[PDB]
Order: structure tokens, then sequence, then C-alpha cells
RNA sequence: ACUGCAGGGGAGACUGGAAUUCCUGGUGUAGCGGUGGAAUGCGCAGAUAUCAGGAGGAACACCGGUGGCGAAGGCGGGUCUCUGGGCAGUAACUGACGCUGAGGAGCGAAAGCGUGGGGAGCGAACAGGAUUAGAUACCCUGGUAGUCCACGCCGUAAACGGUGGGUACUAGGUGUGGGUUUCCUUCCUUGGGAUCCGUGCCGUAGCUAACGCAUUAAGUACCCCGCCUGGGGAGUACGGCC
């Protein structure tokens, strides 16, 4: 999932400075793409219990970067939730 | 009253019995005299001696239908397996080739449970 | 556009004249969807190793197509319904 | 000692039923790894070329 | 797709209904509707021959084309999938490309807007009708006719399908939904696919009146009768009926097919 | 993040051959089967055997190992579609975002349960034969549920390495699985040296009541969690939750 020419468009919109692969904006952006991509794989294929566990590792990793980005700057946190979604 | 010059002999040798049938190359039985036909009953049928009398009673009754040369297809995990090929030779049959056609499944059907004897 | 490779086994009672026009109507479902067909090599008659549906001979054709993933699953659906075809084995080439 | 690691870019192919005459025995069965000298990775490719070549009937499942 | 009601009343404690999730356009086509009227089981003499019939809800006959002989090569389009109170399946309104409207029994997986071919050059997709000569062996078919051009008569309830075993020279062998291996002619026509609405056998009709609407009038047992009325009747308390089980007309149970019927030469194996 | 790489890791659809069983037909005729020894049973209304054709279900010989993968339960006929994780290298990026986790939530062999399909082989229950003082058993011949599929429930195993997770350190010898990289390097040997990640055997310090463990610790230390407090009564009662 997420070929190398498909992750570039997500890094151009949420990354900070043209090489940013590591910041919490660019990682919540990529992990929200993979969570959304893997939920179509779970609408068809209900019984894929071994890919659904990889979903909960990505969910738990995204929530820790949300928790981190809501501690160092509350302004970056609001302008990232509104572009993707909470609840 | 038949006359076929070349034949095929099938020997099924199990742990309880042996059966020697002799066919034509199309697979049609001439004579089949086994280890219970030759007079035996019980555990004696699985001995090597009853195999070398089963193979004689099928050999010299295939010759009354003119069979002068057989091919040998043996199958089964039995004791009487070499003593029925050597017994077709000393009854007037040329044996030629000997092949093993033991039915070997590719782990298909499930075997019965093991014996707690 | 994934590189595929399709092996077809044809009925031996067809000559080598009505083979390249025969599957040409099958290979037009690739071209009308945007695919490419590269090499439609024909091996000819060959002795089968075992009896495939009361036949001991067969005509071996190798297709070597490069198309979409949903058009090759359409191509072997139509080949497996034609009575000229015995087997089909669709294999990819890359990793 | 392994032919496929020594001589590079020799593609194990299920079409190639002349390379697959060796690595199978006289009864048609796949040879063991210790009698051919292959590595683990190329024994997997040989044993996949043979199973495919039996389905397009280039090799027999059994023979006597 | 069988919805279960909540136990709000003593008559819906286990009831269920079809979900009707496939029906579009809840009204029928006007020109393909003929009238009907119930009989109550009465024949031309006015007497009950089939017991336990009557009551009922008013119906109208939808004209189902079971022939499909004379539109070979004219493609059609499924306009709607509708309800039909006469049969257990659902019906499908085909708009042919020349202008005629027809209904067919809907195969499983024939959603709205498809294309249905017919004739000897059709594709083996669900919905298409072909002669049995052109269907490959192993394919699940439905609505098969017995004689060439005589109309579809086999396997046309909800869920039912025939498996085409093999074709020898001039006769095809069929496995039918009872297990009965039958041999029919190869110029007979059959629709590729299995009949839809396959979940309707699981419907728990909840109350007694819900079978009165569908037409079933109550069935009384013979053992609570009098000996003038039934062979089982009598007995001072309650009995099993002091004889072997029979019909109300004194016929013993057992095989009732005619022993030398003309179609015995087409039946390979009786059902189990 | 980029670049390479290994694999029975998972789910869906179509599909391949050997064999077991039954059916139709040919040849054939008097036994087959079974055991420590036998009988019940099948057969003489044409069995077993043997050749040809067909129907159907389940399991996948050889490769296959001391080996690979997965958090564990577990996972191997082939191909296609979707999809999870790991290792190495570069050091491009964020800049402590890390560890554990009370309650909670998901997953969790087999047997079993619900509705609906399927049913070859095996086979709890059951029936007969045998053995026996008896034989509600072992053994034999039959055989239902179940084993299989779709969807739910259950939530237990000697679920085991009887050894919770993270981290640092503390002699080596020798096999093996996955990478990367200098030297006589293309004299091929895929041999040797170095290094990171697994998986085994043997072994010093150290520990242990002993057996034993030993760089994959049960050693030397730190952080978080569950648990134990004599054997029975008992993982039972009562109450509650499911
Ligand atoms: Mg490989
Ligand atoms: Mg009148
Ligand atoms: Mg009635
Ligand atoms: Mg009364
Ligand atoms: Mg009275
Ligand atoms: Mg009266
Ligand atoms: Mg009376
Ligand atoms: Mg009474
Ligand atoms: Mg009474
Ligand atoms: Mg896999
Ligand atoms: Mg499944
Ligand atoms: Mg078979
Ligand atoms: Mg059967
Ligand atoms: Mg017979
Ligand atoms: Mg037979
Ligand atoms: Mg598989
Ligand atoms: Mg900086
Ligand atoms: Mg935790
Ligand atoms: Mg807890
Ligand atoms: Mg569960
Ligand atoms: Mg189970
Ligand atoms: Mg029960
Ligand atoms: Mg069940
Ligand atoms: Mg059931
Ligand atoms: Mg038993
Ligand atoms: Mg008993
Ligand atoms: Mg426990
Ligand atoms: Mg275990
Ligand atoms: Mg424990
Ligand atoms: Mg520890
Ligand atoms: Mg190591
Ligand atoms: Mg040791
Ligand atoms: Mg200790
Ligand atoms: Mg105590
Ligand atoms: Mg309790
Ligand atoms: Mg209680
Ligand atoms: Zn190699």
């Amino acid at each position: 999932a997420l070929t190398a020419e498909q992750k570039k468009e997500i890094l151009r919109s949420y990354g900070l400075h043209e090489t940013d692969t590591g910041s919490p904006e660019a990682q919540i952006a990529l992990l929200t793409k993979r969570i959304a991509d893997l939920t179509e794989h779970l609408k068809v294929h209900k019984h894929d219990h071994h890919s659904r566990r990889g979903l909960l590792l990505l969910v738990g990793r995204r929530r820790r970067l949300i928790k981190y980005i809501s501690q160092i700057d509350v302004e970056r946190y609001r302008s990232l939730i509104e572009r993707l979604g909470l609840r | 009253k038949k006359n076929v010059p070349h034949g095929a002999a099938h020997i099924k040798s199990t742990f309880n019995n042996t059966i020697v049938t002799i066919t034509d190359p199309q697979g049609n039985v001439i004579a089949w005299a086994s280890s219970g036909h030759v007079g035996f009953k019980g555990s004696r049928k699985s001995t090597p001696f009853a195999a070398q009398l089963a193979a004689e009673n099928a050999a010299r009754k295939a010759q009354d239908h003119g069979v002068r040369k057989v091919d040998v297809f043996v199958k089964g995990p039995g004791s009487g397996r070499e003593t029925a090929i050597r017994s077709l030779q000393a009854a007037g049959l040329e044996v030629g080739a000997i092949s093993d056609v033991t039915p070997q499944p590719h782990n298909g059907v499930r075997p019965p449970k093991r014996r707690r004897v | 556009m994934r590189p595929y490779e399709i092996m077809v086994i044809l009925d031996p009672t067809l000559d080598e004249r009505t083979v390249a026009p025969s599957l040409e109507t099958f290979l037009n479902v690739v071209r009308k969807d945007g695919g490419k067909v590269e090499k439609v090599d024909i091996w000819g008659k060959r002795r089968l190793a075992y009896e495939i549906a009361k036949h001991a001979e067969g005509i071996y054709v190798v297709i070597d197509v490069k198309a979409a993933p949903a058009t090759v699953s359409e191509l072997d659906r139509q080949l497996s319904l034609n009575e000229s075809v015995l087997r089909t084995k669709v294999m990819r080439t890359d990793k | 000692k392994c032919v496929f690691c020594a001589k590079k870019d020799q593609a194990i192919d299920y079409k190639d039923t002349a390379l697959l005459r060796t690595y199978i025995s006289e009864r048609g069965k796949i040879r063991a790894r210790r009698v051919t000298g292959n590595c683990v990775q190329h024994q997997r490719d040989i044993a996949l070329a043979v199973k495919n070549a039996r389905e397009v009937a280039l090799l027999p499942f059994t023979s006597s | 797709a069988i919805r279960k009601y909540k136990p709000t009343t003593p008559g819906r404690r286990g009831a269920s209904v079809s979900d009707f999730a496939e029906i579009t356009r809840s009204t029928p086509e006007k020109s393909l509707v003929r009238p009907l009227h119930g009989r109550g089981g009465r024949n031309a003499h006015g007497r009950i021959t089939t017991r336990h019939k009557g009551g009922g809800h008013k119906r109208a006959y939808r004209m189902i084309d079971f022939r499909r002989n004379d539109k070979d090569g004219v493609n059609a389009k499924v306009a709607h999938i509708e309800y039909d109170p006469n049969r257990t399946a659902r019906i499908a309104l085909l708009h042919y490309l020349d202008g005629e409207k027809r209904y067919i029994i809907a195969p499983n997986g024939l959603s709205q807007g498809d294309v249905v071919e017919s004739g000897a050059n059709a594709d083996i997709k669900p919905g298409n009708n072909l002669p049995l000569r052109n269907i490959p062996a192993g394919t699940l078919i439905h609505a098969v006719e017995l004689r060439p051009g005589g109309g579809a008569k086999l396997a046309r309830s909800a869920g039912s399908s025939i498996q085409l075993l093999g074709k020898e020279a001039s006769y095809a062998s069929l496995r039918m939904p009872s297990g009965e291996i039958r041999r029919v002619d190869v110029r007979c026509r059959a629709t590729v696919g299995e009949v839809g609405n396959a979940e309707q056998a699981n419907i728990n009709w909840g109350k007694a009146g819900r079978m009165r609407w569908k037409g079933k009038r109550p069935s009384v047992r013979g053992v609570v009768m009098n000996p003038v009325d039934h062979p089982h009747g009598g007995g001072e308390g309650k009995t099993s009926g002091g004889r072997h089980p029979v019909s109300p007309w004194g016929k013993p149970e057992g095989r009732t097919r005619n022993a030398n019927k003309s179609s015995n030469k087409f039946i390979v194996r009786r059902r189990r």
C-alpha cells in the first residue's frame, strides 16, 4: 500500500519544508491514509483478523502523535484536526 | 477354449492373504486361483508357503488357455511377494518385467485409527 | 498495466490455420480496454504428459499480454468457456 | 556447489522442461535438497517450477 | 435479508419477513397484467377436490415469458425487479432494444441495469437463455423446458437450480433439485444461473392469520374424527388411528407414480 | 522516508493430479474379509480380484529439514486480486514523541451450540462377534452425531520454554536461516575475515536445594505489571456478572 509516487502528494500538502518525512504533521497524514485504505480492505474481507491487527498498531501510533502534537503547540494541533477529522 | 499367447499376472499380497490373477493385455481375467482357493483358512493364508501354491494354481490353469508368457504387477505389503514371482517361473511361464503398482495416495483419504494392541 | 503471461492448451483436432485467427477475437478484449499484446508464440503439436480430457496431444500457445488486472481475469473467463481450450495458466512475470 | 548461485541470471522457468529433467528423479518425484546441492531459495524455485509444469502437462505426476 | 420483528405482540414473538431489498418500482406494468380469481379448491363441478384452499388476498397475474424463443440476438435491459404474489421468486422487467416489454424470473445476481442476451451466440452470464447444446457442462441453469419449444417447466422456484451433467449425442443429463437424474433433449432451452430470492424458506410466518392471507385454510387431523369421516377416526380417548397410515380415501401410503409411465425411459435415477 | 531482500503471515475467487468409496458395463467364479487365534459380517441373486467410463466429498505424496513465517492460537497442491508485519543499508527527516499498563477492548487449538448447505474417509453414542469369573473395555465387523462450508455464539487446553514485557552489561567453540561489506578477487569459493538480525547444540566465570541455566540466562543491575503465603475442603458453595 501507498506507492512511492502516491505518498509524495500527501507530503507536499502536510509536510513542512519540501523534504519533511518525519514531523507529526507528515506522519499523521500518511497514517490516516493507510487507516482509510485498510478499512476498504475490511468492508470486503470481514475475516482478515491479521490485517485488522495491523490497523490497531497504526491507530495506536497515530493517536500518540496526536497526543504529542497537542503538547508542544496547540495551534498546530487545531489546524491538523480540521484538515483530516476527529470523532 | 481360448488362446492368448501373452498375458499379465497381478499379485496382490496383503497381510492376511495373497491373490494371483492372470489377465490378457486388455485386462480380462483368465484364472485367479488364490491362497484360500488352494485349501487354507485363517492365519495360514498369509504365510510365504501359501503364496507359492497360489501362484502355481494360477499358472498351470492359465496354460490351459494357452498363456505362455506373463508380465508381473505386484502390489501390497505382504510376505508372499518374492515367493510368488519365483513360483510362476517354476511352473512354465516366462516372466519378463516386474513392476510395482502399490497404490500410493498423495495424502488424501484419512486412515483408520492406530491399534492399541 | 502489469506484465502477464498466459499459457493456453488447445484441442489437437484444430489445424495450425485456424489458431491465430481464432484467438484474435479473444485478444481484442485486451486491445479495446487499453492493453498491449506482445508475443503470441505458438509451439505447435506436443505430446501431453498425461491425458487431458480424452486427448494425448495438444496445441501450446503462449500469449504474453500486458494489461489491466481486471481484463486478464476477463480474458481467461472467455477462454475457459470456448470448447477449443483445455487448460489455462495465467502467470505474472515481475515481483 | 549450487549451480544457480554460481552461474547468475539463469532463470528457473516452468516453460523450460529441459532444465527440469534433472532435479526430478526417475519416478517423476522431486529430488531432495541434499542430493542436488541447491540452496534453500533455489530449491523453492525448482519445486515451484515442477509443480506448475505438472499442471500444464509438461511433466508427469507419476511414472514407472 | 430476512428481517425479524421484535416480540411486541404474542403473534410476532418469532415472526419474520423478507427485507424486500431488491424490489424497485413497487407497482407492476399495466399491459402485462391479467386478472385472476380464487377458486377455494373447487373444480368445474363446484366441489372441493383440493382441500384447505380459499380465503386469500386478491391478486393479478403477471405474464411471465417462459418461452423466450423469438428474440434471439436482440439484447435487453433490466428495467426493474418487482414483487410477484403468485410465485416465490422475484420478476424482472426486460426492456428489449426493439420495443417489447417482458417479465422473466430473476436470476441471482441480476441487478438493475444489466444486459441479457439470448440465442445460440449468447455469453454464459446469469440471465441469458441458450439451448442446452451450447451450455458447457457443469453450469448451473434454471427454467429448463422438457420438450423443444414447449415452455420452461423445471427448477423455477426461489433458490432452485439444475446442474447440467453431460451431453452425449442428442440428449443431455440433468441433476434436478430433488436429486432426480433426468435425461432431456439438447434442443431444449435453459436460462443460465440460479433463481434469486434464495432466503425465503427461512421465513417464520408468525400467526395463524398470516397463512390465511396467503390462502391456506386450516387442516384437521383424521384421528380426531369419526369413523364415517376418515379411516383414522374413532376411539374413546385419543388414538394413533388403529391401522396403518392412510389418506382420507383409504389409500395406503407408498409409491404413487404410475409404474409404467411413458417417461421412464428418460429417468436414469430416482430421487433418494 | 528512500533503496534493496527473505518468507506455509492473513483473507477471497477460480482451479490441478494420485488415492479411498459408490454407480453403469465388460472379463471372470467361489471365496473374500479379518485376528494372538477366531467369529460376526460380505458373497454364491455373480463378491474379492481385474480393465474401461462416470458421480462426489475431504486431504494435499515427493520438495519438507536439526529449516521459514506469525503477538500467541497457528500456517504448506497451483495461479490470480486485495492486504499485515520483520530484517539490512544509506543517514534524508521529526526532535524524547520512549517503557510498562490496574480496570477495559480485541484475538484465542479442539470439543460443543444455533440456523442453513454438504456428507467420500474416519468415527463419541450405539448394535453384533470375541476375550473374560464378569468385559458397560482393549481386539474385530458395521455405524449416528461430529469432522467440512457460509454466518454467529462459546472463551477453555500439559494454551508449555510448565520460564511476562523493555533496556544495558558479563570468556568462547561449533552448525544453520536472512542481509551488507574490504583482502590472494575473479586464482570462483560462493571459500575465508569483519558486522548487524534470528534459530540450535556444547561450554568458563556467575547462580541454583539439587537436577540444571549459561550473551536466546534461571548471571550482574534498573523500571512497570500479574501472582504466591501448609495439605485437604475447592477453583466448590452462596451472591453477582456473562
Ligand atoms: Mg525466489
Ligand atoms: Mg355444474
Ligand atoms: Mg394441506
Ligand atoms: Mg370427536
Ligand atoms: Mg362420539
Ligand atoms: Mg358428513
Ligand atoms: Mg372407514
Ligand atoms: Mg386411551
Ligand atoms: Mg378420538
Ligand atoms: Mg502466503
Ligand atoms: Mg472462508
Ligand atoms: Mg480418481
Ligand atoms: Mg457413496
Ligand atoms: Mg461388475
Ligand atoms: Mg471392482
Ligand atoms: Mg492454498
Ligand atoms: Mg535540527
Ligand atoms: Mg502495552
Ligand atoms: Mg488486565
Ligand atoms: Mg470471538
Ligand atoms: Mg471446531
Ligand atoms: Mg447435544
Ligand atoms: Mg454444527
Ligand atoms: Mg446440520
Ligand atoms: Mg470401532
Ligand atoms: Mg457390545
Ligand atoms: Mg487456565
Ligand atoms: Mg501449543
Ligand atoms: Mg501456566
Ligand atoms: Mg526479564
Ligand atoms: Mg546468535
Ligand atoms: Mg547446554
Ligand atoms: Mg531459581
Ligand atoms: Mg489453607
Ligand atoms: Mg464455578
Ligand atoms: Mg451461582
Ligand atoms: Zn542457489
